[PDB]
């Protein structure tokens, strides 16, 4: 248990126990992991998401 | 070389302004988001090969050469941006919160 | 020409993309802002340059 | 040029000249045609040729 | 050619008797204005956190500087002093005059001191007067503070801290002194930080650039000075496109003009005879 | 009646109370000629004293 | 002895006296410093040869004294030597934005662009020419760039250096442009680079240990933009054991004295010092 140190904090196991099973949650289980390096941020604001 | 000097002669506040008329503005209502690029000149990414890729991507040209602008604006506070060429609107101001 | 196309890639150098590939990474909202750079190429609707 | 020595020692007529602008805006904007300014008191007027 | 200043705020008697000890020295002023509001007099306006002491004298060497000369109920009489002429100053700087020497003004190293200037404050202002000390003693400290801060850098060894504290102590007649770091907790002032910047880069960008232009100048008729540059370099060497050299000559000429508060200290002074308790001197004003 | 309603700016060393403050700003090496119209908000020395 | 006078062979009309008179209080040097002169060594074109250097000039003007122009009443122009010291008003010709703090260096008049090239008297043989009043950042901006005119373009061809010099002769500073025509390479230009070499042999011989490897302490410890322009510049060809306090003083001494005998080619003494401008920009209030 080293949580401050891994790659997926709380709110990962947060939502994955409370998600349904429609094939669009593991979409958001996807797209939860955009990093937020300020070329990410250049990459996500530049085609307006 | 006139000196006057006054002495206030009231109990509470004794003079009201008012404003009164609102004959014009000088901002633009701007979208114009602050170039905080031209307000810290110091930081910059310690890696090189992002550094100038966040300057490719963000608009901003890179200080070629060492030029004494540079140096007064690094050490000392001076004009960064220059007034653009063309102004229909006027000055321009917007800044930045998370 | 067919068999000397692994002799282009035996050599391993990057070649930088076309200008038309830098007009198309845009979204309608932002190919009139100032960072686009391929205004300058974009002359004519009929003869790209 | 016009010597404008012959406006300062002649005897000029007095008169309320009330214009609508500032007299600086309207010699810095031109709108007259030959200006001669001096922001001292300068000697100029009195080598009287 | 008579200065006035005023002061906004209240100004009690005990502090124009304190302030008129001062009745001869020096006030640098930023714009020779015929009356100027007293937040601008002085130094107070210029001091902060982050930059250090290289940018007082950078900004006081291209200040004009006066002659404080009387003092009166709100207006305050400074003078202007003119070349050549002579006047009296008094001696705000720690070391005794003595005959013939050549003033120099150099901004005071006690910031936040022990003195504080009698409490000679207003909300938030206090007032302040630079240093006038002989000019071996002036570019002496000059050279302490430069070598001050050039060991600032790697400064965890214990010989280079007994180095530091050797450098923080100096020498004059009865005169010892203790000049305090430009280095507070790890880190250093950006103005200070620039001038050794400056100087260590135009001594790399000449060390990179002699072996260059010996070559480039040599293939002109030769001296024995020449030869003997060559060998300068020969045995430094051996102790071991346009577009660059351009940029390189450019920033060895624009980073040596940030020196130019360091290289050349200019007089401001000619002393004559001096008073007992060497607190006054009649002077001539050069420059 | 609440606590916060941007908690990545009231309390004391957030990003804007880090970026905005001009005690750490003039850490942070700032020019001190521009205008940031946020600045009269975020000091302190000027408001609790 | 402080007032010069000056006489034509010509006479003076009152249109050439109408040019003249605004010219009150307007600088022309003096090559000769005596009491009576001919108009034919006034100003400057008894000097003037293009083809032979602007840098020339630039040695030669530093050279002539300086006098006042004022009280021309016909056949009497009565230049006027200022003492060192007191309060003058001059008035400058020379289109360039001035500042109450900046102080000012003569520079021969370089062409401006629009062929102009205002004369403003035109006599038989003789025009002329007028010393040009600037302030001190744009003098030491054109000797600092013709000095690297001469020492950058040494054993080039003429193409390469033509691309350089023709971005490199523009100066703009205060909203104006400028051009350094004629930097030809004399043999002033020749002792001025040997030495620009004994300095900078001198500077990188008998500096420090420790002040060579500064820039690359704070290029290991600290991360800025000049860092990296310092890297950029240096990094191509790439605990302290000794310490020796008095020797890093005699060394930090030595390396000032050459610092200054290299400086000394660029920065000229000042010759003015306002302290007022004239709103218009036309004249000013300097003491020397």
């Amino acid at each position: 248990a080293h949580e401050y140190h891994n790659w997926l904090r709380s709110p990962f196991s947060r939502y994955s126990a409370t998600c349904p099973n429609v094939l669009h949650s593991v979409m958001t289980l996807a797209a939860m992991l955009y990093k937020i390096s300020p070329v990410s941020l250049v990459l996500q604001t530049k085609a307006h998401i | 070389t006139q000196n006057i000097n006054t002495v206030d002669m009231g109990l509470g506040y004794t003079s009201n302004t008012c404003v009164a008329y609102v004959n014009r503005v000088r901002t633009d209502m701007g979208v114009r988001v602050q170039d905080l690029f031209r307000v810290f000149p110091m930081n910059v990414y310690r890696h090189d090969e992002v550094d100038r890729w966040i300057r490719h991507a963000a608009g901003v040209e890179r200080p070629q050469l060492l030029d004494t602008e540079t140096i007064s604006m690094l050490t000392f506070g001076s004009m960064s941006e220059r007034n653009a060429a063309a102004t229909v609107h006027g000055q321009k101001a917007a800044c930045e919160l998370i | 020409a067919a068999r000397r196309i692994p002799h282009f890639y035996r050599v391993r150098r990057e070649v930088p993309r076309t200008v038309n590939e830098m007009k198309q990474d845009f979204v309608v909202t932002d190919f009139y802002k100032v960072g686009n750079i391929t205004l300058y190429t974009e002359l004519h609707p009929f003869f790209d340059f | 040029m016009e010597n404008w020595s012959a406006l300062e020692l002649l005897p000029k007529v007095g008169i309320p000249t009330d214009f609508l602008t500032h007299v600086k805006t309207s010699a810095g904007e031109e709108m007259f045609e030959a200006l001669r300014i001096y922001y001292g008191d300068d000697p100029e007027r009195y080598n009287i040729h | 050619a008579n200065i006035f200043c005023t002061f906004d705020h209240k100004l009690s008697i005990a502090d124009v008797g304190k302030l008129t000890k001062l009745v001869a020295a020096v006030v640098p002023i930023p714009q020779r204005l015929h009356l100027i509001k007293h937040y601008q007099l002085g130094l107070h306006q210029f001091v902060d956190h982050t930059r250090g002491y290289v940018r007082l004298r950078g900004l006081l060497r291209n200040m004009t500087l006066t002659l404080m000369r009387r003092v009166e109920g709100n207006q305050i009489l400074l003078h202007v002093p003119t070349h050549g002429l002579l006047y009296t100053v008094l001696n705000t700087g720690p070391v005794t005059w003595e005959k013939g020497d050549a003033l120099c003004v150099l901004p005071p190293l006690f910031h936040g001191p022990l003195a504080r200037e009698n409490l000679l404050t207003l909300g938030q202002w206090e007032l302040v007067l630079p240093w006038i000390v002989p000019m071996p003693l002036a570019l002496e400290i000059n050279q302490r503070l430069l070598i001050m801060g050039l060991f600032s850098l790697d400064r965890s060894y214990e010989e280079v801290k007994a180095a530091v504290q050797q450098l923080q102590t100096i020498t004059f007649r009865d005169a010892t002194f203790t000049i305090p770091d430009p280095v507070i907790d790890q880190h250093l002032l950006i103005d200070m930080k620039t001038a050794c910047l400056s100087m260590s880069m135009v001594a790399n960008l000449a060390s990179e650039l002699t072996m260059t232009y010996v070559r480039k100048l040599a293939l002109e008729d030769s001296s024995m000075l020449l030869v003997k540059c060559q060998e300068l370099l020969m045995r430094l060497d051996r102790e071991r496109s346009p577009d660059d050299e351009i940029a390189r000559l450019s920033a060895l000429f624009v980073m040596l003009r940030q020196l130019d508060d360091l290289i050349r200290e200019q007089v401001v002074f000619t002393v004559c005879d001096v008073s007992p308790d060497n607190k006054s001197a009649t002077c001539i004003f050069k420059g | 009646f609440a606590a916060t309603h941007n908690p990545w700016a009231s309390q004391a060393g957030c990003l804007s109370d880090v970026l905005y403050n001009t005690r750490h700003r003039e850490r942070l090496g700032y020019n001190s000629k521009f205008y940031s119209p946020c600045a009269q908000y975020f000091n302190t020395e000027e408001i609790i004293a």
